[PDB]
């Protein structure tokens, strides 16, 4: 899981 | 009472106030800064995160996105298409080139107009979501890599790492690159520093009005709403200030300049665009006040591996008296968006 734009 | 107008506030700390991050966030909340959903913090002139930015030209942007935008009448959808990797050096040349450069303008309103007029033409490239920090390992004040907030309990206790959330992200912008309306993952706070370059303009909706924006967006995109409750978390939805105004959504705007911090607050909706070539560093953080937001955050269902933080450690540590009830699904607590974080006892 990661931050996405 | 405190910022009854709920306008975006700007703060000018001394180096001594700059020293303790959590404390200053508590302070600006005691001044009502959180009601706008967004605030600006200008660091003291003496403070610099790094000495010089020219030793970075070989830094790699692994996954640039071309931002394609479709829509009309102030309602748009953004499709981010991934491109082959490039360096900062290569990005600057494309950004400052005659095809993607900032057009001529007198005042900010004109540039804003050109953004909302032209955002569907000549799709730009955004250097987003780049893992890394441009800080220097010895800068102890407002270091986006280590802020020492309670969010750390995700890594330090539960051993989980979530890129861009408890680690830093870099964003290399050019003209017309944008970020759609959203709150943070788990409705956390975020911090954003513009390291160098052209400005970044922001729009914000007060948390106390956030639900009105959601209903508005649901009305415009019912198909998207049926597929996912939280579809705004997809960060595809662009809505102009004219439409917000037309439909009676309160909002404010602010432009961030190189060397300035922006703070977004739990369940603050924000959106914006970059004026030209620039570099911003960002991460999420938390305070005690966030815990209740985290517990209540409505999350994206429709996509795999979205950011979901277990609230258990937080409830267990900071709300032991409510833990048993919360685990049972009986915690009925209502959030008052106007209230400051408890850490501000002294300031008030
Ligand atoms: O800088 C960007 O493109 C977007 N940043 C944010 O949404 C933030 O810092 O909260
Ligand atoms: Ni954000
Ligand atoms: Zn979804």
């Amino acid at each position: 899981a990661r931050k996405s734009a | 009472t405190l910022n009854p107008s709920a306008r975006i506030m700007t703060f000018y700390p001394t180096m001594e106030e700059f020293r303790n991050f959590s404390r200053y966030i508590a302070y600006i909340e005691s001044q009502g800064a959180h009601r706008a959903g967004l605030a600006k913090v200008v660091p003291p002139k003496e403070w610099k995160p790094r000495a010089s930015y020219d030793d970075i030209d070989d830094l790699v942007i692994p996954a640039p996105i071309q931002q394609l935008v479709t829509g009309q009448s102030g309602l748009f959808t953004q499709y981010n298409i991934q491109k082959k990797a490039m360096t900062v050096r290569e990005f600057r040349k494309i950004a400052n080139s005659d095809k993607y450069c900032t057009p001529r303008y007198s005042e900010f309103e004109e540039l804003e107009r050109k953004y909302w007029k032209n955002l569907t033409f000549n799709p730009p490239i955004y250097g987003a979501d780049v893992n890394g920090t441009l800080y220097e390992k010895h800068v102890d004040e407002w270091n986006i890599g280590r802020l020492r907030t309670i969010l750390d309990l995700v890594e330090k206790e539960s051993g989980i790492t979530i890129e861009g959330v408890n680690t830093p992200y870099l964003y290399f912008g050019m003209w017309k690159t944008s970020f759609a309306w959203h709150t943070e993952d788990m409705d956390l706070y975020s911090i954003n520093y513009l390291h160098f370059g052209e400005p970044k303009s922001w729009y914000s909706v007060p948390p106390e009005h956030g639900k009105r924006l959601e209903r508005l967006a649901k009305g415009f995109f019912p198909g998207s709403a049926q597929s996912c409750e939280a579809f705004l978390r997809h960060k595809m939805t662009l809505i102009s200030p004219l439409m917000l105004k037309k439909y009676g959504i309160p909002f404010d705007k602010v432009t961030q300049e190189a060397g300035e911090f922006m703070i977004t607050f739990p369940y603050g909706y924000h959106a914006g665009f970059n004026h030209g070539f620039n570099c911003a560093e960002s991460t999420n953080f938390a305070t005690r006040r966030w815990i209740e937001y985290g517990k209540q955050a409505v999350l994206c269902s429709c996509r795999k591996d979205m950011v979901k933080i277990s609230m258990d450690v937080f409830v267990r540590k900071f709300q032991p008296e409510r833990y048993k009830l919360w685990k049972a699904g009986k915690d009925n607590t209502v959030i008052d968006h106007t209230l400051p974080t408890p850490e501000a006892a002294e300031f008030l």
